[PDB]
DNA sequence: AGCAAGCATAAAAGATCTAAACATAAAATCTGTA
DNA sequence: TACAGATTTTATGTTTAGATCTTTTATGCTTGCTT
């Protein structure tokens, strides 16, 4: 029937928060600070008064949310008196942030009625002479995320213009800078400080269940008559969200405890209400929550249990053998002729002790120990994963490090699962649970 | 659902949340979706499978392996994105924005907003999917890049009628957990068990073994009449279990590399068919023993001089035995990093340990052996870039394992194990 | 064609020319009078800086409320007289009055921490310049203002200095070598006084320090009528990257502009405000509108001890004029907000801005977020915490592996597991409260915790490959985490 | 390392297709990719590796398994030549299992030497 | 003669950076000569 | 005599060769000791 497929639908837009902004669900627990949003814009695009926020939260703390629902709302009545221009200090650099700024303004002010030719110098000088100078002035919006990235310990030249275009343009500006630091103010240098307004917003946090409650009840409530199967989805979100044994409680209760995230939650509950395929199932899967379940155990299959339980005979074999080798060296190092030589130790005992396990030899143990170097089970005894810029990664990428030169017999490893969480995973019916406790 | 589910054979879960994840409609698809797995888990498979069980979604593949760096990732992404826009819609006139042109990730958002804002002629919003196939694989990969790809789709026009939707297939977990609190929509692919691998072995190469050419030959060299359809089936299936069975603990649950088997073992294991042994599959097994016997993988060690030879065995006693040479002798230890040691030692042990003629002086030959072995990487310092190998400061060690000392000292039958056999065997 | 290494398909280059001043005509007698033509001195562009403003004007307004905190926010801005820099704005003014009336050439270094009124007094003695040359008490001159942190490179001093004095637009090699051949060899009866700013000095020598040299340089010339008046931060930067020699070769005025005091900065205040302090409105009970002189005569008030605290407490903190300036409109914010909020006036007896909001809006900006912060934050991130705290003292090391993290988080509840909540937490903690989930060695969203922690700026973890010897350190102070773990009833207890 | 030796081959690919032959590209994998469409004939690259000893073996496996990326293209045949003055078990020491068995499907071996046999 | 424990310290491995060598390119400017 | 066409000037980009630095383990020296 149609009814439970657009009442599906209804749902995952829902929990999407791609439905129309007339209906847009604000969570109560962060209905306060979004009045803060909703004030400074409105004084910035309505009553035309500067100003330089910085609201600090943590990833996925509605900050981009917020702030682009303010944007929507008051985009369908003041239209005209305002353009926004968005800056990522990912993808942005100090050099390209120019360009941004020009292209954006550019592109804003041909739609609402160049900036953007020449070199650096001539773009950034327009820009500063545009802004940095019945009739009104358009209102200059600034969504600026990741404002951390751009207030960097070397130089802060645009942060500075920003905040000085706030304060002595005769434009009225909103400057809105996004960040997880709590600590933004110090990172910023103290002609910046001093240019800043210090308006900091702190995204309002998860402090009861009843607020994943009512944020839950909230997502998966439809409020608009569209499918016959409403009233009756209400009902059953209803009687299950009052109850506090029943299973999506529990399961707002552990997220509540482990993460305390609502993208988490509707993460796990978008595949629960787009996989069911009539409404009656629908109805099971929300009042059993089983799929909450397989999604959990899913998200922990490649962890180190996961791919633990995951090793043949001889990797498992050479996996416990390397981990005694490391238990006994001082360092927690070892390599590839301390590992076979404690793995044909612990096969000859086994084969004593007696149908006989084989004994491999070092060319078709090589295979093993790549591959449990390829899941890291192993890694290089001083390695660093993945550096942080790219700068940095170019060059490492230059440096041709001294592990490679050595052979590979010679290397020395180091492990990432020590024997006591072996012993603790590997089930007490294992051939090599007794060599688990060295 | 409009959303049709391929039938993967041991990936159901996985496919259902393909299908709850990538819908055609854009409001209820995430911007950004993750596939996590190692290799042989089936993920390309899967996202093959279901965007060829449904041909109104469309898919942009994209290789990062081979896309080393970054900017040949963006410029293949502007170049693939407007070629793609225009095989669906011919009929809609587009200028062409140079794929080159794209030397920042802000030159990409700029040309992708420039390509999409022409396309606003059709009815409907559409969403194209940026397939990623291994952006873990990026030789040139950091920690900020996946960063800059998430918040992408942020700084483009949400009210475009040309959507773009990431699909990212990565590798390793590690990588993945850097970006946990992005909370991104990710679907696990566990390696397969043992059974599944088998199973997926043989209904992927039992057809393609039963027509091999060597068979073909084989069953008319033979002489043997039996049923086309089914018993040679039946022989490429028992192949691949007794295969399977034999190599498990060596290869793991890895595809690749027990395909890498079959395709080595597959032309010797039809050699040995013939008459008798075809029908009765215990008789042919152990026709072929010695095939399921060693792994086989791999496809006078050195042609040194006996100066070279004898340099190379003088630096090995000297890096692996402590300096007590002074007591006894010229008148395990090697488990671990050979230590380090002067040349005028390594000259003193070679001396020591040259046959007679009455000693072997150190000629200009001695010293070009030493600074070949040095350049054949058999012998290295403690060289950084520049290196001068006359300084005082240069200390060398030795490069090779024990087996190649031993066989090089067999060679000119010198007993190095009787040397290094006072510390351990 | 040939084929390229590596291509650049964005470059963007500007249309300037080459060949500097020295070459455009055929002798040193044969310049002409640059005052009188039409290119030089500003006499060519009037209107370039105006062609821009018509782009961000719009001709639809409703009409907006105008509160009676309104005018006190719109008052006490940046821009919105100069009660303190009496001592200072004159020293100023004389040096340049002395040089211009002269037709000679001399250098003001002026230099202090920020928010101080360098630039703003600045600005009014060359105002005041200005309008004394309008008089013909002395030789007119032309102003030029160059910040150091509004260009992209160093060098676009001289593009922009040599553009703001010729109408030439030269690349910045070019451009130096006609400001040395204008300043040291034009003579001064073709010649205009110049009196340049260069506000944030400390940006243009960072690198290569050669701006310092070029414009303290060109007022030791005699032919020379530059003024510069420098602004820094640091009350040595010449003495550092110019040397002694060079410094006491050039002969500055150096003046330093100390931070307000409590009374100077309150002074400042109520100059801000002293037409609208104690001051009556108009205020229209249906929609919120306030003139000044179902209408409503009202007082509006600030108290003067706000004025006190506020001062006080800037000055004592760091003695900017701009920060007592926004607590004090944040305060009226505050007021402003909660009078909106108990009238619901929205936007399109007496008021008064109590002590209480400026008691607030300084305690904004005092108080620190991280107690706050961790103590709403999830219990596993709380214990992750509180095992880092742990092992802090046991080991009293800053920096602890995160596999000891790991055990000690282990530890923590195998040994305290006849606690009821550890009871019922642990199997949702290792298994996700599912039985078909096998034990995990990390706790549930360890991962997540632990980069929501690293990403706060809480933690600091050191990049290596093996995740079970990454050293995690508390990028705060202890006492912090300490009180913050300390107001959890569950790991108080534990 | 790995990027410098495909951009140093996808270059000296296009400089010499385009000599024989008598715009821009990328240089990568994409070049061997639509050769088939710039040139409008097949491609049968051969690499010659001149020291595989003095080579890193890292970045040489790294970019073996990059090159076979590229056999997924119906018009390239790609062979490679090792020049080893060494026996090949230090490259079977020093090269994963993975490409010692994607090497093993077809290899030939050659006892290049001026003093061979006398 | 021969060697274990404690200490300071020269040193190996590598992060982080600079800069010369190698390379490309648009605007201005020199340079022929019809 | 103005011209196109060759050259220079200014401005970044790409890659290799060489440097200094912190961080951590090896190492000669010293002290105490028995053959
Ligand atoms: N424009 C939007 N409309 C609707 N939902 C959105 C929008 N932007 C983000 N979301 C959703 O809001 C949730 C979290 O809000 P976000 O704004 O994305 O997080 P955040 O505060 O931006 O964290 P950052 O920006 O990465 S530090 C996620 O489920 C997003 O999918
Ligand atoms: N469920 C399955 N059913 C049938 N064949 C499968 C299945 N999963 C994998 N295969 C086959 O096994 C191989 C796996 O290939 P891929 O799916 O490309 O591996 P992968 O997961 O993408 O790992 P990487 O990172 O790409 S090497 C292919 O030859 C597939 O045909
Ligand atoms: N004497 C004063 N009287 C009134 N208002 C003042 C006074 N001094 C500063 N202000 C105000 O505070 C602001 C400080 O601006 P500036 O004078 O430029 O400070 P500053 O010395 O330039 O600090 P920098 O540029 O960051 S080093 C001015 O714009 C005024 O709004
Ligand atoms: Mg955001
Ligand atoms: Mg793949
Ligand atoms: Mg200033």
């Amino acid at each position: 029937d149609p009814g439970f497929g657009s009442l599906q639908r209804r749902l995952l837009q829902q929990l999407y928060g791609t439905l129309p902004t007339d209906e847009k669900i604000i969570f109560t627990y962060l209905q306060d600070c979004q009045q803060e949003i909703d004030r400074i814009i409105k004084q910035s695009i309505i009553q035309k008064e500067s100003h330089s926020v910085i609201l600090v939260g943590p990833r996925q703390s509605y900050k981009t949310y917020l702030l682009d629902y303010e944007l929507s709302l008051l985009q369908q009545s003041y239209k005209e008196q305002f353009i926004t221009i968005r800056l990522n200090g990912f993808i942005h650099s100090e050099q390209t942030a120019i360009n941004g700024i020009a292209t954006q303004l550019e592109q804003q002010l041909q739609k609402i009625h160049t900036i953007s030719s020449g070199s650096l110098t001539e773009v950034f000088e327009k820009i500063l002479l545009l802004l940095d100078s019945s009739i009104t002035k358009i209102t200059v919006v600034f969504i600026f995320d990741e404002i951390d990235t751009f207030a960097g310990p070397v130089r802060q030249t645009l942060l500075y213009n920003l905040f000085d275009m706030v304060e002595h343009s005769r434009v009225p500006v909103c400057i809105f800078g996004c960040t997880t630091k709590l600590n933004i103010l110090e990172y910023l240098e103290k002609r910046v400080k001093s240019r800043f307004s210090q308006r900091v917003i702190y995204m309002p946090q998860i402090q009861n269940l009843d607020d994943m409650v009512d944020a839950v009840r909230n997502l998966l409530t439809v409020r608009s008559e569209i499918s016959p199967w409403v009233s009756q989805w209400n009902e059953t979100l209803e009687k299950e969200l009052s109850d506090p044994r029943s299973n999506l409680n529990r399961h707002i209760r552990m997220n509540f405890e482990t993460f305390r995230s609502l993208p988490t939650l509707k993460n796990s509950i978008i595949p629960l209400v787009a996989t069911s395929k009539n409404f009656g199932s629908l109805c099971t899967a929300i009042k059993s929550c089983s799929f909450l379940d397989i999604y959990n155990k899913n998200q922990l299959s490649n962890n180190l249990t996961g791919r633990l339980q995951s090793l043949s005979d001889l990797e498992l074999a050479i996996l416990i053998s390397a981990a005694r080798v490391a238990l006994r060296a001082k360092d927690g190092s070892f390599n590839f002729n301390l590992a076979y030589a404690e793995y044909e130790k612990m096969i000859k005992a086994i084969n004593s002790r007696i149908n006989t396990i084989k004994l491999w030899l070092k060319k078709d143990v090589k295979n093993v120990w790549e591959n449990l170097v390829q899941l890291d089970f192993f890694t290089e005894k001083s390695a660093v994963g993945l550096r942080d810029n790219a700068t940095a990664a170019f060059y490492a990428s230059n440096y041709q490090f001294q592990g490679t030169m050595i052979p590979f017999d010679l290397r020395s490893y180091q492990m990432q699962i020590i024997l006591q969480e072996l012993r603790r995973i590997i089930p007490k019916s294992n051939m090599y649970y007794s060599w688990t406790q060295l | 659902m409009n959303v049709t589910t391929p039938e993967v054979a041991f990936r159901e879960y996985q496919t259902n949340c393909l299908a709850s994840y990538i819908s055609a409609d854009p409001d209820i698809t995430p911007s950004n979706l993750i596939l996590q797995g190692y290799s042989g888990t089936g993920k390309t498979y899967t996202l093959k499978k279901y965007f060829n069980a449904n041909p109104n979604l469309h898919a942009v593949w994209l290789e990062p392996v081979e896309l080393v760096s970054w900017k040949p990732l963006l410029q293949a992404i502007a170049r693939t994105v407007q070629y793609k826009l225009k095989t669906l819609y011919p009929n809609i006139p587009t200028t062409d924005y140079d794929p080159l042109q794209v030397e920042e990730p802000f030159l990409l958002v700029k040309t992708l907003h420039n390509i999409f804002v022409q396309y606003e002629s059709l009815q409907e919003k559409t969403c194209l999917f940026l397939i990623l196939d291994g952006f873990d694989s990026l030789q040139d990969l950091d920690a900020a890049l996946f960063n800059k790809y998430i918040k992408l789709n942020e700084l483009l026009p949400k009210d475009s009628k040309i959507n773009i939707k990431f699909i990212y297939t990565m590798l390793e977990t590690s990588f993945l957990q850097r970006y946990s609190t992005h909370c991104i929509p990710t679907v696990m692919f566990p390696r397969y068990n043992v059974d599944e691998v088998s199973t997926i072995l043989v209904m992927s190469r039992c057809g393609e073994l039963m027509e091999d050419s060597c068979l073909r030959k084989r069953i008319i060299e033979e002489q043997i009449t039996d049923c086309t359809d089914d018993q040679f089936q039946n022989v490429a299936a028992n192949f691949i279990h007794l295969i399977v069975q034999a190599f498990h603990s060596y290869t793991g649950n890895d595809i690749f590399a027990l395909n890498d088997l079959i395709d080595f073992k597959w032309p010797k294991y039809v050699s040995r068919i013939t008459k008798e042994n075809i029908f009765e599959p215990l008789a042919l097994y152990k026709s072929a023993i010695k095939l399921f016997l060693s792994t086989d993988d791999n496809l006078q060690t050195y042609d040194l001089s006996i100066i070279s030879k004898y340099l190379l065995i003088a630096s090995y006693i000297c890096s692996y035995l402590e300096p007590r040479y002074d007591a006894s002798i010229f008148s395990n230890p090697r488990y671990l990093q050979p230590s380090l040691f002067a040349i005028e030692r390594l000259l003193a042990i070679f001396q020591a340990i040259f046959p007679i003629q009455s000693l072997m002086k150190a000629n200009i030959e001695v010293f070009q052996n030493l600074s070949e072995l040095h350049t054949l990487k058999l012998i290295a310092t403690t060289m950084n870039k520049n290196i001068d190998y006359l300084s005082p400061k240069v200390r060398w060690k030795v490069n090779v394992p024990w087996e190649i000392i031993k066989e090089i000292s067999e060679s000119v039958h010198f007993n190095i194990s009787d040397y290094f056999s006072d510390i351990h065997e | 064609p040939v084929i390229r290494k590596f291509t650049k398909k964005n470059v963007a280059r500007a249309k300037k020319k080459y060949t500097p001043f020295s070459k455009r005509f055929k002798s040193i007698a044969a310049i002409p009078d640059l005052t009188s033509l039409p290119e030089f001195y500003g006499n060519s562009s009037e209107l370039m800086a105006s062609r821009f403003e018509n782009k961000l004007k719009t001709t639809q307004k409703h009409q907006i409320v105008e509160t009676i905190f309104s005018k006190v926010k719109k008052q006490l801005n940046s821009s919105y007289y100069l009660p303190a820099r009496e001592n200072e704005f004159a020293s100023i003014y004389l040096s340049a009055y002395s040089a211009i009336e002269s037709d000679s050439a001399t250098t003001i270094y002026v230099a202090g921490t920020p928010g101080v009124g360098k630039t703003l007094t600045v600005r009014e003695v060359v105002k005041e310049l200005l309008s004394s040359s309008a008089q013909r008490e002395i030789p007119d001159f032309l102003y030029v203002e160059i910040n150091g942190l509004k260009m992209v490179k160093p060098t676009d001093c001289y593009e922009t200095l040599w553009n703001k004095v010729s109408g030439e637009r030269l690349t910045w090699a070019a451009s130096m070598e006609s400001l040395e051949f204008y300043f040291k060899r034009v003579p001064k009866n073709k010649k205009k006084t110049i009196v340049v700013l260069l506000d944030e000095l400390d940006a243009m020598v960072t690198k290569s320090q050669d701006i310092m040299y070029n414009f303290f340089n060109w007022t030791t010339y005699e032919n020379a009528k530059l003024i510069v008046i420098a602004v820094a931060n640091t009350m040595d930067l010449p003495e550092r990257q110019l040397g002694n020699k060079i410094t006491s070769r050039i002969g500055f005025t150096r003046i330093m502009f100390t931070g307000y005091t409590h009374e100077e900065l309150k002074n400042i205040i109520d100059l801000r405000l002293k037409g609208l302090n104690d001051s009556f409105f108009y205020v229209d009970t249906k929609t919120g509108n306030a003139i000044l002189i179902d209408v409503r005569k009202v007082r509006l008030r600030m108290s003067a001890d706000a004025i006190e605290i506020a001062s006080r407490k800037v000055a004592s903190v760091s003695g900017d004029a701009r920060r007592a300036l926004k607590v004090c409109k944040r305060a009226a914010e505050i007021a402003e907000k909660h009078y909106m909020a108990k009238h619901g006036y929205g936007y399109d007896g007496v008021q008064t801005v109590h002590i209480t909001h400026v008691m607030k809006a300084l305690n904004e900006t005092l108080n620190s977020h991280v107690i706050t912060f961790m103590t709403r934050l999830s219990f596993t991130a709380k214990l992750f915490i509180y095992a880092l705290l742990n092992l802090m003292k046991k080991n009293g090391s800053q920096e602890q592996e995160l596999g000891d993290i790991v055990d000690e988080i282990k530890l923590l509840i195998e040994v305290n597991g006849s606690n009821k909540f550890v009871m019922e937490i642990a199997k949702t903690l290792f298994q996700q409260g599912s039985d078909n989930i096998s034990e995990q060695l990390r706790i549930i969203s360890w991962d997540f915790v632990l980069n929501q922690l690293l990403d706060a700026g809480i933690l600091f973890k050191q990049t290596m490959k093996n995740d079970r010897i990454c050293c995690v350190k508390l990028n705060i102070s202890v006492e912090e985490a300490k009180r913050a773990m300390n107001e959890d009833e569950t790991l108080r207890n534990l | 390392n790995v990027r410098m030796m495909l951009r140093r081959s996808m270059y000296k690919l296009y400089s010499a297709a385009d000599a024989e032959e008598h715009n821009d590209v990328s240089y990568d994998l994409s070049l061997v990719e639509n050769f088939k469409r710039l040139f409008g004939k097949d491609l049968a690259m051969v690499f010659n590796f001149k020291d595989v000893d003095s080579i890193n073996f890292n970045t040489l496996d790294n970019f073996i398994i990059l090159l076979k990326s590229a056999f997924k293209y119906d018009h390239v045949k790609i062979s490679l030549i090792f020049n080893i003055n060494t026996n090949l078990s230090n490259i079977e020491k020093n090269l994963r299992q993975s490409t010692i068995r994607l090497l093993k499907r077809n290899y030939h071996k050659l006892d290049v030497s001026s003093n061979k046999g006398f």
